[PDB]
Protein backbone atom coordinates (compact mmCIF):
# COMPACT_ATOMS: atom_id res chain seq x y z
CA UNK A 1 0.00 0.00 0.00
CA UNK A 2 1.67 3.33 -1.48
CA UNK A 3 -0.21 6.25 -2.26
CA UNK A 4 1.66 8.02 -5.55
CA UNK A 5 0.62 11.88 -5.94
CA UNK A 6 2.09 13.90 -8.50
CA UNK A 7 4.04 16.91 -7.91
CA UNK A 8 3.14 20.34 -9.86
CA UNK A 9 6.82 22.23 -10.38
CA UNK A 10 5.09 26.14 -9.87
CA UNK A 11 8.60 27.39 -10.27
CA UNK A 12 8.89 28.11 -6.55
CA UNK A 13 7.37 25.54 -5.33
CA UNK A 14 5.98 22.07 -5.92
CA UNK A 15 2.23 21.31 -4.86
CA UNK A 16 -0.69 18.80 -5.49
CA UNK A 17 -3.95 18.51 -5.91
CA UNK A 18 -5.76 16.97 -2.84
CA UNK A 19 -9.60 17.49 -1.84
CA UNK A 20 -11.23 18.37 1.29
CA UNK A 21 -14.44 17.53 2.86
CA UNK A 22 -17.44 15.78 2.11
CA UNK A 23 -18.21 17.51 -1.48
CA UNK A 24 -14.54 16.70 -2.51
CA UNK A 25 -13.68 20.52 -2.44
CA UNK A 26 -10.14 20.53 -4.73
CA UNK A 27 -7.29 22.44 -3.50
CA UNK A 28 -3.73 22.78 -4.96
CA UNK A 29 -1.48 22.92 -1.95
CA UNK A 30 2.21 23.06 -1.72
CA UNK A 31 4.24 19.88 -0.21
CA UNK A 32 5.96 20.83 2.40
CA UNK A 33 8.80 18.40 4.34
CA UNK A 34 9.36 21.77 6.22
CA UNK A 35 6.78 22.57 8.21
CA UNK A 36 4.10 20.06 10.03
CA UNK A 37 0.17 21.34 9.48
CA UNK A 38 -2.27 21.41 6.65
CA UNK A 39 -4.00 24.00 6.16
CA UNK A 40 -6.64 25.59 3.59
CA UNK A 41 -7.30 28.98 1.82
CA UNK A 42 -10.94 29.69 3.10
CA UNK A 43 -13.41 30.62 0.14
CA UNK A 44 -14.03 34.04 2.32
CA UNK A 45 -10.44 34.47 3.10
CA UNK A 46 -8.34 37.99 3.16
CA UNK A 47 -5.64 37.79 1.49
CA UNK A 48 -2.25 39.99 2.18
CA UNK A 49 -1.85 42.92 -0.01
CA UNK A 50 -0.61 41.89 -3.44
CA UNK A 51 -1.17 38.35 -2.68
CA UNK A 52 -3.52 36.48 -5.21
CA UNK A 53 -4.72 33.82 -2.48
CA UNK A 54 -7.89 32.14 -3.54
CA UNK A 55 -6.17 31.06 -7.77
CA UNK A 56 -5.44 27.65 -6.50
CA UNK A 57 -8.76 26.60 -4.89
CA UNK A 58 -10.70 27.45 -1.81
CA UNK A 59 -12.29 25.34 0.96
CA UNK A 60 -15.93 26.55 1.77
CA UNK A 61 -16.29 24.54 5.42
CA UNK A 62 -20.53 25.48 4.91
CA UNK A 63 -20.92 22.99 2.26
CA UNK A 64 -18.58 20.31 3.99
CA UNK A 65 -21.44 17.84 5.88
CA UNK A 66 -17.98 16.64 7.59
CA UNK A 67 -16.12 19.88 8.71
CA UNK A 68 -15.89 19.99 12.34
CA UNK A 69 -14.70 23.49 13.56
CA UNK A 70 -12.76 23.19 17.04
CA UNK A 71 -12.54 25.71 19.29
CA UNK A 72 -9.35 27.12 18.68
CA UNK A 73 -7.14 30.22 17.03
CA UNK A 74 -4.64 28.68 14.32
CA UNK A 75 -1.62 30.91 13.69
CA UNK A 76 1.84 30.57 11.69
CA UNK A 77 4.96 32.32 10.38
CA UNK A 78 7.46 30.69 8.11
CA UNK A 79 11.45 31.51 7.35
CA UNK A 80 10.33 33.78 4.58
CA UNK A 81 8.34 35.70 7.04
CA UNK A 82 4.78 35.25 5.08
CA UNK A 83 1.94 34.13 7.66
CA UNK A 84 -1.62 32.62 7.62
CA UNK A 85 -4.23 32.63 10.35
CA UNK A 86 -7.46 31.07 10.90
CA UNK A 87 -9.41 28.60 13.05
CA UNK A 88 -8.87 24.63 13.89
CA UNK A 89 -10.72 22.04 12.07
CA UNK A 90 -11.35 18.75 11.09
CA UNK A 91 -12.38 17.37 7.76
CA UNK A 92 -12.33 14.27 5.40
CA UNK A 93 -9.02 14.46 3.57
CA UNK A 94 -8.52 12.80 0.04
CA UNK A 95 -5.17 11.76 -1.73
CA UNK A 96 -5.07 10.14 -5.22
CA UNK A 97 -8.04 8.55 -4.38
CA UNK A 98 -7.38 7.37 -0.61
CA UNK A 99 -9.47 9.15 1.92
CA UNK A 100 -9.10 9.60 5.40
CA UNK A 101 -11.43 10.93 8.00
CA UNK A 102 -11.40 13.44 10.89
CA UNK A 103 -8.22 14.64 9.61
CA UNK A 104 -7.37 17.59 11.70
CA UNK A 105 -6.65 20.71 8.91
CA UNK A 106 -6.84 24.58 9.89
CA UNK A 107 -9.06 26.61 7.60
CA UNK A 108 -7.56 29.81 6.86
CA UNK A 109 -9.17 33.43 6.48
CA UNK A 110 -6.36 35.74 5.99
CA UNK A 111 -2.97 34.68 4.64
CA UNK A 112 -0.27 36.22 2.27
CA UNK A 113 1.21 32.89 0.83
CA UNK A 114 -0.63 32.46 -2.24
CA UNK A 115 -2.17 29.04 -2.12
CA UNK A 116 -2.57 26.56 1.10
CA UNK A 117 0.44 24.24 2.44
CA UNK A 118 0.42 20.72 2.81
CA UNK A 119 2.86 20.61 5.41
CA UNK A 120 4.12 16.53 6.46
CA UNK A 121 6.73 16.96 9.35
CA UNK A 122 7.43 15.74 12.63
CA UNK A 123 3.94 16.40 14.56
CA UNK A 124 6.40 17.96 17.44
CA UNK A 125 6.82 20.31 14.79
CA UNK A 126 3.07 21.41 14.62
CA UNK A 127 2.46 25.34 14.80
CA UNK A 128 0.32 24.96 17.86
CA UNK A 129 1.65 28.25 19.92
CA UNK A 130 -0.14 31.75 19.65
CA UNK A 131 2.31 35.11 18.94
CA UNK A 132 2.39 35.01 23.26
CA UNK A 133 4.31 31.79 23.09
CA UNK A 134 1.31 30.23 24.63
CA UNK A 135 0.73 26.69 23.52
CA UNK A 136 -3.45 26.79 23.04
CA UNK A 137 -4.08 23.27 21.12
CA UNK A 138 -2.81 20.01 21.95
CA UNK A 139 -0.30 18.31 19.23
CA UNK A 140 -1.81 16.12 17.09
CA UNK A 141 -2.06 13.33 14.13
CA UNK A 142 -1.37 15.34 11.14
CA UNK A 143 -1.30 13.55 7.67
CA UNK A 144 1.10 11.10 7.57
CA UNK A 145 0.78 9.72 10.83
CA UNK A 146 -3.60 9.52 10.02
CA UNK A 147 -2.48 8.04 6.73
CA UNK A 148 -0.34 5.33 8.92
CA UNK A 149 -3.09 5.18 11.61
CA UNK A 150 -5.87 4.61 9.59
CA UNK A 151 -4.24 1.52 7.46
CA UNK A 152 -3.69 3.73 4.28
CA UNK A 153 0.27 3.22 4.75
CA UNK A 154 2.39 1.27 6.75
CA UNK A 155 5.24 3.21 7.22
CA UNK A 156 4.83 7.07 8.23
CA UNK A 157 7.73 7.06 5.60
CA UNK A 158 7.78 8.94 1.71
CA UNK A 159 9.67 9.51 -1.22
CA UNK A 160 10.43 12.80 -2.90
CA UNK A 161 10.73 12.72 -6.73
CA UNK A 162 10.74 16.57 -7.79
CA UNK A 163 12.23 15.35 -10.88
CA UNK A 164 13.74 17.43 -13.49
CA UNK A 165 14.56 21.38 -13.68
CA UNK A 166 12.60 21.53 -16.61
CA UNK A 167 9.76 18.85 -15.70
CA UNK A 168 6.25 20.09 -15.16
CA UNK A 169 5.54 17.12 -12.72
CA UNK A 170 7.05 15.13 -10.29
CA UNK A 171 5.64 12.27 -7.93
CA UNK A 172 5.67 12.03 -4.06
CA UNK A 173 4.90 8.53 -2.91
CA UNK A 174 3.42 8.25 0.66
CA UNK A 175 4.45 4.95 2.14
CA UNK A 176 6.65 3.70 -0.32
CA UNK A 177 9.53 3.96 -2.81
CA UNK A 178 10.61 4.17 -6.45
CA UNK A 179 13.16 1.45 -7.29
CA UNK A 180 13.78 2.58 -10.70
CA UNK A 181 14.33 6.77 -9.94
CA UNK A 182 18.18 6.60 -8.33
CA UNK A 183 21.07 5.17 -9.31
CA UNK A 184 23.08 3.45 -6.65
CA UNK A 185 21.56 2.28 -3.77
CA UNK A 186 20.00 4.33 -1.32
CA UNK A 187 22.04 5.25 1.54
CA UNK A 188 20.12 5.95 4.86
CA UNK A 189 21.06 8.69 6.85
CA UNK A 190 20.27 9.78 10.69
CA UNK A 191 17.88 12.67 10.98
CA UNK A 192 19.49 14.91 13.76
CA UNK A 193 16.80 17.12 15.29
CA UNK A 194 13.35 15.42 17.12
CA UNK A 195 11.63 18.35 15.08
CA UNK A 196 13.09 18.76 11.84
CA UNK A 197 14.21 16.51 8.94
CA UNK A 198 18.08 17.54 8.86
CA UNK A 199 20.53 15.55 8.07
CA UNK A 200 24.64 15.94 8.63
CA UNK A 201 26.12 17.54 5.81
CA UNK A 202 29.90 16.73 6.28
CA UNK A 203 31.28 18.62 3.01
CA UNK A 204 30.76 20.48 -0.16
CA UNK A 205 32.71 20.48 -3.12
CA UNK A 206 32.66 23.26 -5.47
CA UNK A 207 34.88 24.34 -8.48
CA UNK A 208 37.97 22.27 -7.32
CA UNK A 209 37.60 23.17 -3.42
CA UNK A 210 36.33 21.20 -0.62
CA UNK A 211 34.69 23.14 1.84
CA UNK A 212 34.07 21.15 5.58
CA UNK A 213 30.94 21.91 6.95
CA UNK A 214 29.83 18.92 9.59
CA UNK A 215 26.53 20.18 10.60
CA UNK A 216 22.58 19.77 10.04
CA UNK A 217 20.91 20.59 6.86
CA UNK A 218 17.40 20.68 6.82
CA UNK A 219 15.61 18.92 3.72
CA UNK A 220 12.97 21.33 2.75
CA UNK A 221 10.75 20.49 -0.11
CA UNK A 222 9.19 23.68 0.41
CA UNK A 223 12.25 25.86 -0.05
CA UNK A 224 13.13 27.17 -3.21
CA UNK A 225 16.91 28.12 -2.52
CA UNK A 226 20.01 26.28 -0.47
CA UNK A 227 20.36 28.14 2.50
CA UNK A 228 24.23 28.24 4.85
CA UNK A 229 25.34 30.20 7.53
CA UNK A 230 26.72 33.40 6.56
CA UNK A 231 30.93 32.63 7.15
CA UNK A 232 30.33 29.31 5.24
CA UNK A 233 27.98 30.42 2.18
CA UNK A 234 31.19 33.55 2.12
CA UNK A 235 33.30 31.12 1.85
CA UNK A 236 31.30 29.34 -1.37
CA UNK A 237 30.14 32.90 -2.93
CA UNK A 238 33.88 33.81 -3.12
CA UNK A 239 34.46 30.67 -5.90
CA UNK A 240 31.11 31.30 -7.21
CA UNK A 241 31.37 35.21 -8.06
CA UNK A 242 28.07 36.08 -6.15
CA UNK A 243 28.02 39.65 -4.82
CA UNK A 244 26.32 39.74 -1.17
CA UNK A 245 22.96 42.82 -1.82
CA UNK A 246 21.72 44.60 1.16
CA UNK A 247 18.13 44.88 0.30
CA UNK A 248 16.63 45.46 4.08
CA UNK A 249 17.53 46.58 7.07
CA UNK A 250 18.66 43.07 8.27
CA UNK A 251 18.18 41.27 4.81
CA UNK A 252 21.19 40.56 2.50
CA UNK A 253 20.77 38.18 -0.45
CA UNK A 254 23.61 37.02 -3.10
CA UNK A 255 23.02 38.41 -6.49
CA UNK A 256 24.79 36.50 -9.34
CA UNK A 257 25.05 37.71 -13.17
CA UNK A 258 22.42 36.22 -15.26
CA UNK A 259 24.72 35.00 -18.04
CA UNK A 260 27.41 33.31 -15.53
CA UNK A 261 28.39 30.34 -16.79
CA UNK A 262 26.32 27.16 -15.25
CA UNK A 263 29.00 24.39 -16.43
CA UNK A 264 30.36 22.42 -13.61
CA UNK A 265 28.56 20.61 -10.53
CA UNK A 266 28.60 21.26 -6.70
CA UNK A 267 28.94 18.08 -4.69
CA UNK A 268 27.40 17.60 -1.22
CA UNK A 269 28.92 14.46 1.17
CA UNK A 270 26.99 13.62 3.73
CA UNK A 271 27.54 10.46 6.21
CA UNK A 272 28.17 6.67 5.20
CA UNK A 273 29.73 8.05 1.66
CA UNK A 274 26.22 9.42 0.12
CA UNK A 275 27.23 12.04 -2.64
CA UNK A 276 24.98 14.02 -4.33
CA UNK A 277 25.74 15.76 -7.15
CA UNK A 278 23.62 18.94 -8.50
CA UNK A 279 24.36 21.00 -11.90
CA UNK A 280 25.42 24.85 -11.25
CA UNK A 281 22.56 25.89 -13.65
CA UNK A 282 20.77 25.06 -10.46
CA UNK A 283 22.74 28.28 -8.87
CA UNK A 284 21.21 31.26 -11.09
CA UNK A 285 17.83 32.11 -10.19
CA UNK A 286 16.05 34.44 -12.42
CA UNK A 287 14.01 37.40 -10.95
CA UNK A 288 11.19 39.48 -12.66
CA UNK A 289 13.33 42.02 -13.87
CA UNK A 290 16.77 41.25 -15.45
CA UNK A 291 18.44 40.37 -11.84
CA UNK A 292 19.41 37.11 -10.43
CA UNK A 293 19.46 35.32 -7.45
CA UNK A 294 22.33 33.18 -6.68
CA UNK A 295 21.48 29.71 -5.73
CA UNK A 296 22.60 29.89 -2.64
CA UNK A 297 21.49 32.69 0.62
CA UNK A 298 22.86 33.41 4.17
CA UNK A 299 21.15 31.95 7.17
CA UNK A 300 21.57 31.08 10.55
CA UNK A 301 19.34 28.13 9.29
CA UNK A 302 20.75 25.58 7.10
CA UNK A 303 18.60 24.63 4.13
CA UNK A 304 18.94 22.38 1.22
CA UNK A 305 15.78 23.12 -0.81
CA UNK A 306 13.89 22.50 -4.19
CA UNK A 307 17.00 23.50 -6.55
CA UNK A 308 19.20 21.03 -4.42
CA UNK A 309 16.74 18.24 -4.37
CA UNK A 310 15.70 17.55 -7.61
CA UNK A 311 19.13 16.06 -7.92
CA UNK A 312 18.39 13.03 -5.59
CA UNK A 313 16.06 10.52 -4.77
CA UNK A 314 14.78 10.83 -0.89
CA UNK A 315 13.43 8.61 1.36
CA UNK A 316 11.95 10.03 4.91
CA UNK A 317 11.20 8.21 7.38
CA UNK A 318 9.44 9.74 10.12
CA UNK A 319 9.01 6.03 12.06
CA UNK A 320 12.86 4.99 12.01
CA UNK A 321 14.15 8.61 11.39
CA UNK A 322 16.24 8.32 8.60
CA UNK A 323 16.17 9.84 5.06
CA UNK A 324 18.32 7.70 2.88
CA UNK A 325 19.34 9.40 -0.61
CA UNK A 326 20.71 8.95 -3.70
CA UNK A 327 21.77 10.38 -7.27
CA UNK A 328 18.75 10.88 -9.41
CA UNK A 329 17.83 8.95 -12.40
CA UNK A 330 15.06 10.98 -14.34
CA UNK A 331 13.30 8.44 -15.95
CA UNK A 332 9.34 7.36 -16.72
CA UNK A 333 10.36 3.87 -15.56
CA UNK A 334 8.85 3.05 -12.29
CA UNK A 335 9.01 0.12 -9.75
CA UNK A 336 7.45 0.89 -7.22
CA UNK A 337 7.90 -0.78 -2.97
CA UNK A 338 5.77 -0.83 -0.42
CA UNK A 339 7.72 0.66 3.12
CA UNK B 1 10.17 31.05 -0.79
CA UNK B 2 11.16 29.35 2.40
CA UNK B 3 8.59 27.20 4.37
CA UNK B 4 8.76 26.24 9.85
CA UNK B 5 11.68 27.40 12.63
NA1 LIG C 1 13.94 33.83 7.92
Amino acid sequence: DSISLSLINEGPSYASKVSVGSNKQQQTVIIDTGSSDFWVVDSNAQCGKGVDCKSSGTFTPSSSSSYKNLGAAFTIRYGDGSTSQGTWGKDTVTINGVSITGQQIADVTQTSVDQGILGIGYTSNEAVYDTSGRQTTPNYDNVPVTLKKQGKIRTNAYSLYLNSPSAETGTIIFGGVDNAKYSGKLVAEQVTSSQALTISLASVNLKGSSFSFGDGALLDSGTTLTYFPSDFAAQLADKAGARLVQVARDQYLYFIDCNTDTSGTTVFNFGNGAKITVPNTEYVYQNGDGTCLWGIQPSDDTILGDNFLRHAYLLYNLDANTISIAQVKYTTDSSISAV
Amino acid sequence: VVFAF
